[PDB]
RNA sequence: UGUACAACGGGGUAUUGUAAGCAGUAGAGUAGCGUUACGAUCUGCUGAGAUUAAGCCUUUGUUGUCUGAUUUGU
RNA sequence: GCGUUGGAUUGUUCACCCACUAAUAGGGAACGGCUGGGUUUAGACCGUCGUGAGACAGGUUAGUUUUACCCUACUGAUGAAUGUUACCGCAAUAGUAAUUGAACUUAGUACGAGAGGAACAGUUCAUUCGGAUAAUUGGUUUUUGCGGCUGUCUGAUCAGGCAUUGCCGCGAAGCUACCAUCCGCUGGAUUAUGGCUGAACGCCUCUAAGUCAGAAUCCAUGCUAGAACGCGGUGAUUUC
RNA sequence: GUGAACAGCCUCUAGUUGAUAGAAUAAUGUAGAUAAGGGAAGUCGGCAAAAUAGAUCCGUAACUUCGGGAUAAGGAUUGGC
């Protein structure tokens, strides 16, 4: 989704040409990710060696 | 139907297209045919543009109207400090044109153009060429085969020099580094001069001498995103015509169903390579000479450099080469002075400048004064003198 | 620069010098026939009704007596009482002809001077005489 | 090849600098600067300009009269060209101006003396006027030099 | 360069539009001429033609004898009010725009001229500086 | 008026290039010659004065670095079939 | 960790046009008793004062700064 | 190849005059974007016709249509990947540009009863176009840099606010002007044509075989870009 | 307060400080200015801009229904003390 958007330096480091920087989206994903540490700590995970090995995103009502 | 009344085109269309060049230096596309009878010589120069300022010149031009007379003439200067041999290319002929064969460098390079090789210079350990500087042990072996091999095969022959960046007021510390083509006797005879010359330095009146016509390779000044009225010279519309006047009105009304490359459309002005001929060296100025910019009509002793300095550029503290006229480039870019390429066949090519006054007066206002000197022998005692 | 300043000391609207004005009045004869002029189709009044110290025509005599009474003219009168500074002024103050100098504002102060003072006297009691 | 002096404020003119207005009468107004143009045109008095080299020499502000004024006038009688006498003169000119410059500094002192007994005056009378800041200084001095005690 | 101006002439700065009025300097009775054309100008589509100091021009006469007036006539150009660059190193102008009378060979139809005349017409064309006064 | 690639006008400028014009260019060159012989002195007996106070065949590869990266580009083109000469 | 970089400061180079404050015997006159009071303005200290890179030149001074993040192998 | 103009005139111009100029050639890509004539609907008046509603042989005047951010084309600007990274280069292809007049000398010579009157070679300027450039001149000013003016406000001085950049003068820097300055070339192959040798055809013939020159023509030299999937030479190549 | 003035501009009492913000200053726009020399050569057409402007004094034609035209036109001037 990025018809029309400027051109950026910071886009280099993943090879592309058109990248934002999105707060409100980078906040809640933020919240989500907190939320899934501290599920792994209740359960007893190694925190170290936790990766994003799911993660989907579709559209709400 | 055709059109009513005749007009040549506006803008050239050889000059497409009009981009932004790919270097800050403009590359030298062509040097002057060899003839292995001459001695060696170096086939250009490079310099820095630093202003330009006002000349007098005593006139010998028979049959003109302004023979055995006075014309005052714009110069541009350009600070040419000697320049360094580094290295030396030899270049085959193929049926694919001419084709680079090797590179001979020599064992000592300047932290100046070691530079050039580096985009963040502070951080780097600043290898470059050290295992290279080992060839050069024990009687040179590689160094010799390679210099051998030149001699045996190449038919053009290039010295890459670079530039002494620090002599000038530039903020720049990072050297510019060029091929310059060398003309005069055998292949062998071009390699032995380059060996001879690495790591020396040759100055500006060991390649040109005055009353000499010369080119001007440079990149133009920038002046980014221009509409269709300054960026081909076409005619303003009328005044309040709907979405805009600084346009062209029909930008096609013919069969094709497309805009032909041929039309003007608004871009980039400016920051083009461009080569210019013909320009005549008034002085070749020495930097060591503290009157460099006296004549022997005008007796103060002056140097080149106006009161306050060149605007934007500084003082000018080596050699020199005034021109007459205007060059392409702005102050403080890297320039290429080439030879001509051809014998020029006009009377201004022959005639032998002698100037009057060089102008030295301030370029950061109306400048009245031409030294420090004469401005406090005209203004007297000022409160803070006593 | 601007446009008031423009509009009124464009080239084509200049007016005449003071120091010309200076010479027409230091001389006899030429305040005679600068208020005996012919009559001219082309100029305000015929010609006629002259001020010399502005260089300016009326209309007629009861314009040309408001003008002398009024502070225009009396600023170009003032303006009209010295040295009448020419370039070799400005030579002198530079250093140059200091002697020329001297001989001019010497000779203005002994013999132009007060002839062109009584000039300006016998040209003022002829005005109010006649107008 | 002549410097020539700005009809407004006399300041030198160089080759390809500032512009000439031709009168009727066959004169000639050099103009150093677009300033004295502008201020011709505008018709302003150069000798009520300070700013101008006129007002300052009819003021008084600099020497006007001096022998070293007088070595440079128009020369309307030429005279033959010979070495020896190109030589004096060069010499000459610089010896003239070494002298002039000595001259306008002396005239300068002249005029500027006087200056230390009036600022001296009025720094005295504003010493006995300022009594209670005076008292202040005092004891900010007082304080500062215990501090530098202790 | 016309017929009957002495040489070539270098370029100065254009003041006199067609459509330009200027005065007479001579003494043949005119008191202005009104310029309808250039000679020697060049072809461009929307550029009008424009006259400089020492261009011959064909003009009407606007004000002066009515026998004088309503025919076209040469003259050239002697003084212009737009500042001009002489070779020896200063701009210049005059205070107004002024032209004389003249023949297609280049002689004056008058016997003198008043007022000041540029050195680039005097020296352009012989019978102006012969019956010039003032040069410059 | 005659082009700039006008045939006569060429050849009368052939005809002047072959005399003056190239005879001050010879004489420009070896002017220019002398002193570059002159600046290359110059800075050896500045060399010389400096160094006071302190005091073939050609076949083959160039290098073993250049044997191996050539070899190993050969290898790639024949292995990858993006030869220019070689089937 | 240096012909290091920066922020100030200094010196040039320019633009404008003579700062604030004090004083005078200069000031058309008028009022009170030659003096004083008011007084546009004039004169002196004063080419003074102000600005000067933000895309001007230069720098033996003062005060500081030198550091994090990402990726890349035949 | 390269140029082919500036204007007057609408009681009409399906054109005609004046001038400049080297010259003011003809035409196609429509006639198989702004803008005036014109398809201009509702208002109105005059004329002709009609018994009338009305229509016209007609004449005059006034009268809202308003994209683009889509695809493509065009102009400029980035960019992944083939070990990485950096510097110096080559040139397929594409584009290409210069133009006209005058002047000195040749010369008052050739030619010519006279009246008149050239050119090549050697030199100097300018027209149109193109590419730059800002030393000087001019223009521009939010440098709100300096100074001044009106009205009001901060008690006065000083120092300042506001007046939709208040107004006036100068004004560096920058930008910019045929309103400023500079620069813009030389090798092969040809056309028309003029020839050589020479048959056809025991004469002859520039043509048939062969061959010499020759145009602002062509292809190059020179100038611009540089294949983002064309290429070469060279430097360095990681200690957790 | 200025001023003929409930005009325009500045201020006291009282009342607001609301209208998505931040960073840069390309082209083209919308709104507003300045420009050498010439002065309608532009254009179907002076479209648009520019020029004029308050007040005092001098002066003011044809025509006319005698009431007007008329601020006709054209000129001189304006601060402070
Ligand atoms: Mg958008
Ligand atoms: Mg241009
Ligand atoms: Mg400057
Ligand atoms: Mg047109
Ligand atoms: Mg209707
Ligand atoms: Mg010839
Ligand atoms: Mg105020
Ligand atoms: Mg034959
Ligand atoms: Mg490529
Ligand atoms: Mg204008
Ligand atoms: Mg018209
Ligand atoms: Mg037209
Ligand atoms: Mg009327
Ligand atoms: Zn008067
Ligand atoms: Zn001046």
């Amino acid at each position: 989704f990025n018809s029309s958007i400027g051109r950026t330096a910071q886009g280099k480091e993943f090879g592309v040409t058109k990248a934002r920087w999105p707060a409100k989206s980078v906040k809640f994903v933020q919240g989500l990710l907190q939320n899934a540490a501290a599920n792994a700590e209740a359960k007893g995970l190694d925190a170290t060696k936790l990766y994003v090995s799911h993660i989907q995103v579709n559209q709400a009502p | 139907s055709h059109r009513k009344y005749e007009a040549p085109r506006h803008g050239h269309l050889g000059f497409l297209p009009r981009k932004r060049a790919a270097s800050i230096r403009a590359r030298v596309k062509a040097f002057p045919k060899d003839d292995r009878s001459k001695p060696v010589a170096l086939t250009s120069f490079l310099g820095y543009k630093a202003g330009m300022t006002t000349i007098v010149r005593d006139l010998d031009r028979p049959g003109s109207k302004f023979h055995k007379r006075e014309v005052v003439e714009a110069v541009t200067v350009v600070d040419t400090p000697p320049v360094v041999v580094v290295g030396v290319v030899g270049y085959v002929e193929t049926p694919r044109g001419l084709r680079s064969l090797t590179t001979v460098w020599a064992e000592h390079l300047s932290d100046e153009v070691k530079r050039r090789f580096y985009k963040n210079w502070y951080k780097s350990k600043k290898k470059a060429f050290t295992k290279y500087s080992a060839k050069y042990a024990q009687d040179g072996a590689g160094i010799e085969r390679e210099l051998a091999r030149i001699k045996k095969y190449a038919s053009v022959v290039r010295v890459l020099v670079h530039t002494q960046i620090r002599k000038t007021p530039l903020a720049q510390k990072k050297a510019h580094l060029a091929e310059i083509q060398l003309n005069g006797g055998s292949i062998s005879e071009k390699v032995d001069w380059a060996r001879e010359h690495f790591e020396k330095t040759v100055a500006v009146d060991s390649v040109f001498e005055q009353n000499e016509m010369i080119d001007a390779i440079a990149v133009t000044k920038g002046h980014g995103f221009e509409g269709v009225t300054h960026r081909w010279g076409t005619k303003k519309l009328p005044r309040k015509t709907h979405r805009g006047l600084r346009k062209v009105a029909c930008i096609g009304a013919w069969h094709p169903a497309h805009v032909m490359w041929s039309v003007a459309r608004a871009g980039q002005r400016g920051y083009h390579s461009r080569t210019s001929i013909n320009h005549k060296i008034y002085r070749v100025g020495k930097g060591d000479d503290e009157a460099n910019g006296a004549t022997s009509f005008d007796r103060t002793k002056k140097t080149i450099t106006p009161m306050g300095g060149f605007v934007h550029y500084g003082e000018i503290k080596n050699d020199f080469i005034m021109v007459k006229g205007c060059i392409p480039g702005n102050r403080k870019r890297i320039v290429t002075l080439r030879k001509s390429l051809y014998t020029n066949t006009s009377r201004k090519a022959l005639e032998e400048v002698s100037l009057k006054w060089i102008d030295t007066a301030s370029k950061f206002g109306k400048g009245r004064f031409q030294t420090p000197a004469e401005k406090h022998a005209f203004m007297g005692t000022l409160k803070k003198d006593l | 620069m601007g446009r008031y300043s423009v509009k009124r000391y464009k080239t084509k609207r200049r007016t005449r010098d003071l120091d010309l004005i200076y010479n027409d009045l230091s001389t006899k004869e030429s305040v005679q026939k600068l208020l005996n002029q012919p009559l001219d189709e082309t100029k305000p009044g015929l010609g006629q009704h002259y001020c010399i110290h502005c260089a300016k025509y009326m209309e007629t005599a009861i314009a040309l007596k408001t003008h002398l009474k009024g502070k225009v003219h009396k600023r170009r009168v003032k303006e009209l009482r010295g040295v009448p500074y020419t370039q070799e002024v400005s030579d002198a103050a530079a250093g140059y002809n200091l002697n020329k100098f001297l001989n001019r504002v010497q000779e203005i102060t002994q013999s132009v001077g007060p002839e062109k003072e009584s000039n300006e006297a016998l040209l003022k009691e002829h005005l109010d005489s006649t107008l | 090849m002549r410097i020539y002096q700005c009809h407004f404020c006399s300041s030198p003119c160089y080759p390809g600098h500032g512009i000439m207005f031709v009168r009727n009468d066959a004169k000639e107004f050099r103009f150093c600067r677009s300033k004295c143009h502008k201020a011709f045109k505008q018709r302003r008095n150069p000798r009520k300009l300070k700013w101008t080299k006129a007002f300052r020499k009819a003021a008084g502000k600099e020497l006007a009269v001096d022998s070293t004024l007088t070595f440079a006038q128009r020369r309307n009688v030429p005279v033959r060209y010979n070495r020896e006498l190109v030589a004096t003169t060069l010499k000459a000119m610089a010896r003239i101006e070494e002298i002039r410059q000595k001259r306008e500094r002396a005239f300068y002192k002249n005029r500027m003396r006087g200056n230390k007994e009036k600022d001296f005056l009025r720094d005295k009378k504003l010493v006995e006027s300022n009594p209670e800041l005076l008292r202040i200084r005092e004891v900010e001095i007082a304080r500062k030099l215990a501090k530098e005690q202790e | 360069s016309g017929n009957g101006a002495q040489g070539t002439k270098f370029r100065i700065s254009l003041g006199l539009p067609v459509g330009a009025i200027m005065n007479c300097a001579d003494n043949s009775g005119a008191r202005n001429l009104y310029i309808i054309a250039v000679k020697g100008s060049g072809s461009r589509l929307n550029r009008l033609p424009a006259a400089s100091l020492g261009d011959m021009v064909m003009a009407t006469v606007k004000k002066g004898k009515p026998e004088l007036r309503k025919k076209v006539m040469p003259a050239i150009v002697v003084r212009q009010a737009k500042s001009w660059r002489r070779r020896d190193g200063v701009f210049l102008y005059f205070e107004d725009n002024a032209g004389v009378i003249a023949n297609p060979k280049g002689e004056m139809k008058g016997s003198a001229i008043t007022g000041p005349v540029g050195k680039e017409c005097a020296d352009l064309w012989p019978r102006v500086a012969s019956n010039s006064g003032v040069v410059v | 008026a005659k082009s700039l690639r006008a045939s006569s006008h060429l050849n009368a400028k052939s005809v002047k290039r072959r005399g003056v014009f190239q005879k001050a260019v010879d004489a420009r060159e070896q002017r220019i010659s002398d002193k570059l012989k002159e600046d290359l002195l110059k800075q050896k007996l500045e060399d010389l004065k400096k160094k006071e106070e302190q005091g073939i065949s050609t076949s083959g590869w160039r290098d073993g670095r250049h044997h191996t990266y050539k070899k190993a580009k050969l290898m790639k083109q024949s292995k990858k079939k993006t030869s220019f000469t070689r089937f």
